[PDB]
Order: structure tokens, then C-alpha cells, then sequence
């Protein structure tokens, strides 16, 4: 929210250069579950975890892509079989 | 301004492809529509 | 008086320029060797350093001191911040 | 161009065709009303589609 609230000052390239690499591991984590379906977590920054299918839990970026990620992981976890 | 217009575009275009290919694998091989 | 004038005009009040908020910068002007001639030129010079202090204090006070903690547009907001950014370069 | 606004607790002489409006006091005197109408229409149209 420091990115959206001010973008018209000398701090904007500096804080953008901070956030741009501060979101690199989160995107690296997401690039596994969408392109191989492998889920990685040791930190608890996800609510997702790995009945007849229901052990997938839901107990950051905008919510407009998050639910699409949530279904595109389970699709590959079916395609693993 | 910060928004995704160069990052989410090769991902949201990929989600639809995964969904469509998985549905296609169901239809022509397991024949759910015959049941 | 020579290096001291620069020390005062830079925005750091000296030991001869008694800092006040009702007279600004002002010389003591009670030395036992005072010349009448030096008085007027010093009284003219003090005002610009007094103004420079308030300008720098204003710009520091209202630009770059918050991380988005109602709000006012003549104490905060982006237009006042743009005013201060132009002010320091002038 | 989009319809986004990033000013919090400030205004930009513009406050769907609702929650955004032109008012005479916030507009500069050397920016007339005729240009502000076109800016308002363009923003509302791009926001709508």
C-alpha cells in the first residue's frame, strides 16, 4: 500500500525497487503450483494446503487472480493422476 | 501507480488453457455425457 | 564576524546572533567596541537567514515524515508536498 | 485512461455517472468548464466499458 498511496515523489523508485525484489519469492512459490502443481510452504504465508477430494484447505496481491490460482493448482493435482 | 498489466497477462491466459485441456481430457475419453 | 556571518546564514545560529522567534536573528550590539556603521548592514542581513530557517523547517516538517498514518490539504496532501519540493530547489 | 484515482484526503477538481462530479469551487479559474466536461465524459466512458 506504500506503492499505491504515493507515486509522485523521490521515494517512489526506491520503494518500488524494494517491493519488486520483496515479491520475488512469493512469485517463485506461485510459479511452481501453476506450472508443475508442486506446493511449497514452510512459513504459513498461505492458507492453502495440500471427503472425496477435500483436504485442500483455505482456513499480498489483489484477490482478482487468487481464486483462479486456487483452482488452477487443483486442476494439475488431478492431472498428476 | 502500481498495477499488473505485464505480469498477470501471461498467467491469466494460461489458466484458461489448463482448464480447457483438462475438460477435453474428461469428455472424449471417459464419456461423462453418455452416463 | 566574517566566518560567523556564513555560519549564521547557513541556518545554524551563532553565539553572537541570538536566536529568537520575536526578533529572528539579531546581534547583541552592546560590545564596548561597537561601531555605529556596522549596525545597519547587520540589521539588513539578519532577515534572509531568518526566512531561510523557516523555509527549511517547513519543508522538513511537512515532506517525508509520514507513511500514511481527517487530513488537510494546506497542512498535508500531495499539492503542499509538490509546493515544498519546488520550494527547496528554488 | 483507466478510471483509477490514487489521491487520498485530497481532490483533483473531480470527486457509473455517480461518486464523481465537477464543482465550481475546486476547479481552477484558469481551467474553464468546457474542458472539464470532456475530461469527465472520457473518464466515465472508459470506466464504464
Amino acid at each position: 500500500q506504500e506503492a499505491l498511496h504515493n507515486c509522485s515523489n523521490e521515494h517512489y523508485p526506491v520503494l518500488l525497487s524494494l517491493l519488486k525484489t520483496s515479491c520475488e519469492p512469493y512469485t517463485r512459490f506461485i510459479h511452481d503450483w501453476v506450472y508443475s502443481g508442486v506446493f511449497r510452504d514452510a512459513y504459513g504465508e498461505f492458507m492453502i494446503q495440500v471427503k472425496l477430494y477435500w483436504t485442500h484447505g483455505y482456513v499480498v496481491f489483489l484477490k482478482h487472480i487468487a481464486h483462479d490460482i486456487y483452482v488452477c493448482g487443483k486442476t494439475i493435482n488431478l492431472l498428476k493422476l | 501507480v502500481l498495477m499488473k498489466r505485464s505480469i498477470t497477462a501471461p498467467l491469466a491466459a494460461h489458466i484458461s488453457l489448463v482448464n480447457k485441456a483438462a475438460v477435453d481430457y474428461f469428455f472424449v475419453e471417459l464419456h461423462l455425457e453418455a452416463h | 564576524m566574517i566566518h560567523e556571518l556564513l555560519l549564521a546564514l547557513s541556518g545554524y545560529p551563532g553565539s553572537i546572533f541570538t536566536w529568537n522567534k520575536r526578533s529572528g536573528l539579531q546581534v547583541s550590539q552592546d560590545f564596548p567596541f561597537l561601531h555605529p556603521s556596522e549596525t545597519s548592514v547587520l540589521n539588513r542581513l539578519c532577515r534572509l537567514g531568518t526566512d531561510y530557517i523557516r523555509f527549511t523547517e517547513f519543508i522538513e516538517q511537512y515532506t517525508g515524515h509520514v507513511q500514511q498514518q481527517q487530513g488537510q490539504g494546506g497542512l498535508h496532501g500531495i499539492y503542499l508536498r509538490a509546493f515544498c519540493t519546488g520550494l527547496d530547489s528554488v | 485512461l483507466h478510471g483509477l484515482l490514487l489521491d487520498q484526503h485530497e481532490e483533483f477538481f473531480i470527486k457509473s455517472l455517480k461518486q464523481f462530479s465537477l464543482r465550481v469551487e475546486i476547479l481552477p479559474s484558469y481551467i474553464p468548464v468546457r474542458v472539464a466536461e470532456k475530461i469527465l465524459f472520457v473518464g466515465e466512458s472508459v470506466q464504464m466499458f
